[PDB]
């Protein structure tokens, strides 16, 4: 902004999947949860499953 | 071991009495490097007289 | 302190209320060689912070020679008081075992 | 308080022609203070040699 003033937005959260190669490839490069593919398990993009 | 190259004509000193304090009362002044047990070094020194 | 006497004092920075160490915890007796004959482990107990357990554990002074190599030095320091973790990857050795990092 | 330098000394091999003034020529001891190890070299010859 115009005053030397800082603001968030948001950040872009990530979706790791407990178990990869379980995801349906639909549409133009995405996938599709289903069963035998985990939930999201989402986070930030510091450290750890991410 | 130590060995040293000595003068065989070398001047008595006149001083009969021999101390450690005194210069010219003896005719070669060397030293001798050891070290103990634990690490420190020990300077000994060895005065030539005829 | 004095010749070949080692005076060693444990102070606890993790509690700010904990009573700044006054007399030696143990102390470290030398051979005229340089080998410790006293003061093997010492059972050291700290405080309680946010209302928690008392933690006690024991350091050992063994392997260790003091034949001046220069100043105070210390080569190899370990416990087994590993702090929590989490799961960062999984891999496979080649003896078969299953192993977490 | 350490032990106190209980060593032998050897004056063998001493000569005493016209060479000069008195100087000393060798000098050693086995009183090796502690050393840690700097470098491994192997030779041509297949010992292998720690420094």
């Amino acid at each position: 902004y115009s005053n030397e003033q800082e603001q968030v937005l948001g950040q872009i959260v990530l979706a790791n999947f407990a178990n990869n190669e379980g995801l349906a490839s639909q549409g133009d490069n995405v996938w599709a949860a289903t069963q035998a593919s985990g939930v999201a398990l989402l986070g930030t993009a510091g450290s750890g499953n991410f | 071991s130590m060995q040293i190259n000595l003068n065989s004509t070398d001047p008595v000193p006149s001083k009969t009495p021999f101390s450690v304090s005194d210069a010219d009362s003896y005719n070669k002044k060397g030293t001798v490097t050891v070290y103990d047990s634990q690490g420190n070094a020990h300077d000994m020194n060895v005065y030539f007289v005829k | 302190t004095k010749d070949n006497e080692w005076a060693v004092y444990t102070h606890d920075s993790s509690d700010p209320a904990a009573t700044a160490p006054t007399t030696a915890s143990t102390t470290l007796k030398f051979n005229e060689n340089g080998i410790l004959e006293s003061g093997g482990t010492v059972n050291i107990t700290t405080g309680t912070i946010n209302g928690a357990t008392a933690a006690t554990f024991s350091l050992s002074f063994l392997n260790s020679m003091q034949q001046n190599t220069g100043a105070n030095n210390i080569v190899a320091t370990n416990q087994n008081g590993y702090k929590p973790g989490d799961l960062v990857s999984y891999q496979i050795n080649n003896d078969g075992t299953v192993v977490g990092n």
